[PDB]
């Protein structure tokens, strides 16, 4: 007895489609993502090498696992024999462990970038980022070795239980306690920084009003030396070409504060007040460019990673414990929900990241 | 960049009349808007700064109103000295931007032009060049059409027209037209005709001469 | 007597550069922003940029970024703008101006400087007098033909007669300028008293008096 046996051939030709059309959309979405990076030298970044390295594993799953997941899922048996299904399992288990852990190494980059901006930009390289893809492809294999030691029924060793729980801890719970701890850190920095920056513009605006309606030099001085402190901070908030243009606009803002200050120090209050009038002009113009998506979008990867892989890994632990009102259709349905992760990852990075959306539309 | 759309492009007023010049900003510029007069190329005279502030020495007949995107310069009773280009500039944000102008032109009784013709000087002829010069002077309104004829029928090529801005005092306009020929083509012909076409008259205003004199 | 005295007009070859002047007087030159403006015959003005003389700091309109460089010589209390790699789209009028402040009763402009960007060779004008063909008023005139660059200065009887005078704008035709001027006087005054149009083209250091006399 296998449940599939009582599902007629009308539904079986509609269930060759969806799993042929899900398999295909994984190959040509993750290949459109590698060739986007392969085909751009501004996109040749240490953090866009990882996205490709990710899409690389999700491309392996789409050709090694997904088309030969279906001849088993549709019928309910296994035609291809012993020497085959030992390295069919090995791929599925590791290639989906790679897929998961690559989401950690991506979130290690974001974390160390947004937390140690200055110092880790030197360690951040291709070579240091090649170590990461590698040591996650090596550790991934080190999970599928344990069952290798120990007809028509392809499945993995559920006799040793210590393996069962180690396999689900080393490739899932660690990676989601880690994801939750990094996204925690990141969201709190990323939210403090806009607050810090909001306090900077609040100072620069509050103090301008002080100068406008000021009766003497002394208070114009203290007010201009506060905008300066504040401008010179905003300038450090967020290599060489793009950013250059952003900082230059502050180097005007600052120079106007400097020229005012001089007149304030020379005792020329009315002169300073005029000199400061130019500042509103400059504030007014860098109000558009003040008025956080990189951090919003990793909330969709966490979300679409939780929703995809949690069920399979929960249901993977109470099965060997507990049919406790359990149908092998629900263990098969949440196996495709975790394969679906290898689809959803590329399609979030086109709506999210603005360099894959300049690519696709062409 | 902030676009200041001035309306209307051109405006005709009778002295006495009330006039509202409009200046519309593509986005808010708060009260950072100023108004200028420019009679010609001469450097602009600031009429009104910061929308409502009026400038020392500018006459009382000029005044400003507005905030956000809709601005109005206002001449409660336009005088004769008031022709020219009215220009709004914003200083809300960089870069400073102007409007394209409202061109303010005054009315006055009509006047057909005093038309004078002038053959070539003995001097121009002794360098083998021939220029027939026609002045049409002190007419209103400004639109006018000159046409040249050598011995009956129309000549386009070689013609050069110029025009004065509207006059300070009598509010009238003036034009020069110059037909330039080769000394040969000059004295290969006899009758030279400067036909002018103005609102003051349906059939045209025709001045002429012949070389034989 | 606060004043901004800009430099004179300049013929210049396309590809070349120019320096324009703004000598400032009667206020501490170093205490106030200065702006530079461009205006072409039929059009609004555009802002090029400002400098702060006391420091030489500058902002520029993206539009004019590589074109204009504003500098300043504090010691002669003057301001310069250097335009570079010039083109036909550069012939226009250039004004420096102290901007308009909330805190000061007026603003202040230079008289303008007029750049002419061409390969055309400077040429001194021929000046033909225009007499009547042989009537309470009589109208004489004065053709000024085949010069470049602008300007010419025209007057009647070394400046004495300005009333009832119409001097028309200059007009290009294949790299030469025609200008003209009419003068209308009573039948009694001419030919009694001599009428003479005076024509200066400073680019050719050319002064030319022609006394209108009857054909
Ligand atoms: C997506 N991929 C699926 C793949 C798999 O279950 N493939 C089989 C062939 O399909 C089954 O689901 C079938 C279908 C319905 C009932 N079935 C079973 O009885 C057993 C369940 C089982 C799971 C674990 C241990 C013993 C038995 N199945 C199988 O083994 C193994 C994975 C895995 C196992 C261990 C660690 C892992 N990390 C990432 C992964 C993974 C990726 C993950």
């Amino acid at each position: 007895y296998i449940y599939q046996d009582s599902i007629s051939l009308p539904w079986k030709v509609l269930l060759v489609m969806l799993l042929a059309l899900i398999t295909l959309a994984t190959t040509l979405s993750n290949a459109f993502v590698i060739a986007t990076v392969y085909r751009t030298r501004k996109l040749h970044t240490p953090a866009n090498y990882l996205i490709a390295s990710l899409a690389v594993t999700d491309l392996l799953v789409s050709i090694l696992v997904m088309p030969i997941s279906t001849m088993y899922t549709v019928t309910g048996r296994w035609t291809l024999g012993q020497v085959v299904c030992d390295f069919w399992l090995s791929s599925d288990i590791t290639c989906c462990t790679a897929s998961i852990w690559h989401l950690c190494v991506i979130a290690l980059d974001r974390y160390w970038a947004i937390t140690d901006a200055v110092e880790y930009s030197a360690k951040r390289t291709p070579k240091r980022a090649a170590v990461m893809i590698a040591l996650v492809w090596v550790f991934s294999i080190s999970i599928s070795l344990p069952p290798f030691f120990w007809v028509s029924e392809c499945v993995v060793n559920t006799d040793h239980i210590l393996y069962t729980v180690y396999s689900t801890v080393g490739a899932f719970y660690f990676p989601t306690l880690l994801l939750i701890a990094l996204y925690g850190r990141i969201y709190v920095e990323a939210r403090s920084r806009i607050a810090d920056l909001e306090d900077n513009w609040e100072t620069l605006n509050d103090n301008l009003k002080v100068i406008e309606k000021a009766d003497n030099a002394a208070q114009v001085k203290d007010a201009l030396t506060k905008m300066r402190a504040a401008a010179l901070d905003a300038q450090k908030a967020t290599d060489s070409p793009e950013m250059k243009d952003f900082r230059h606009g502050f180097d005007i803002l600052v120079g106007q504060i400097d020229d005012a200050l001089k007149l304030a120090n020379e005792g020329k209050v009315k002169e300073a007040q005029a000199a400061a009038e130019q500042l509103k002009t400059t504030r007014n113009a860098y109000i558009q460019k003040y008025l956080r998506k990189a951090t919003k979008t990793l909330g969709i990867i966490l979300g679409a990673f939780i929703v995809c892989w949690l069920p399979f890994f929960i249901i993977s632990l109470v099965m060997p414990i507990c049919a406790c009102w359990f149908h092998l259709a629900i263990f098969d349905f949440f196996t495709w929900l975790g394969y679906l992760n290898s689809l959803i990852n590329p399609i979030i990075y086109t709506m999210s990241n603005e360099d894959f959306k300049q690519a696709f539309h062409k | 960049d902030i676009v200041l759309t001035q309306s209307p492009a051109t405006l005709s007023v009778t002295p006495g009349d009330r006039v509202s010049l409009s200046c519309r900003a593509s986005q808010s510029v708060s009260n950072y808007l100023h108004w200028y007069q420019q009679k010609s190329h001469e450097s602009p005279r600031l009429l009104i700064k910061y929308a409502s502030q009026s400038i020392s020495g500018i006459p009382s007949r000029f005044s400003g109103s507005g905030s956000g995107t809709d601005f109005t310069l206002s001449i409660n009773s336009v005088e004769t000295e008031d022709f020219g280009m009215y220009f709004c500039q914003q200083s809300n944000s960089w870069p400073l931007t102007f409007g394209a102008g409202t061109k303010l032109e005054l009315r006055r009784a009509d006047a057909a032009p005093t038309v004078s013709i002038f053959p070539p000087s003995s001097e121009q002829l002794t360098s083998g060049g021939a220029s027939v010069v026609c002045f049409l002077n002190n007419f209103y309104p400004k639109d006018i059409n000159v046409k040249w004829k050598i011995d009956g029928s129309e000549r386009q090529n070689g013609v050069l027209n110029s025009w004065t801005d509207q006059d300070s005092k009598d509010s009238t306009y003036s034009m020069s037209s110059t037909l330039t020929l080769t000394k040969d083509e000059y004295e290969r012909h006899n009758s030279y005709t400067c036909e002018a076409t103005h609102k003051t008259s349906t059939s045209p205003i025709v001045k002429s001469f012949n070389r034989n004199e | 007597q606060i004043q901004l005295q800009q430099s004179g007009p300049e013929l210049v070859k396309p590809g070349a550069s120019v320096k324009i002047s703004c000598k400032a007087s009667g206020y501490t030159f170093t205490d106030f922003y200065i702006n530079w403006m461009k205006q072409r015959p039929g059009q609004g003005l555009e802002w090029i940029g400002w400098i702060f003389p006391g420091s030489g700091n500058t902002h520029y309109n993206e539009k004019f970024k590589g074109k204009a460089t504003l500098i300043v010589d504090t010691s002669s209390s003057t301001a310069f703008m250097q335009l570079n790699s010039l083109t036909s789209e550069d012939s226009a009028v250039y004004f420096c101006t102290r901007p308009v402040s909330y805190y000061y009763d007026f603003d202040y402009w230079g008289q303008g400087t007029t750049l002419t960007v061409s390969s055309a060779k400077t040429t001194a004008p021929s000046v033909y007098p225009l007499a009547p063909v042989c009537g309470s008023s009589v109208t004489l005139g004065c053709l000024v033909k085949g010069y470049f660059p602008e300007p010419v200065t025209l007057t009647w009887n070394s400046g004495s007669l300005s009333s009832g005078v119409h001097t028309f704008p200059a007009v290009l035709q294949s790299d030469l300028y025609t200008l003209s001027s009419s003068v209308t006087v009573t039948s009694s005054t001419w030919p009694s008293q001599s009428i003479t149009c005076n024509v200066a083209h400073p680019a050719s250091s050319t002064k030319v008096d022609k006394k209108i006399e009857p054909r």
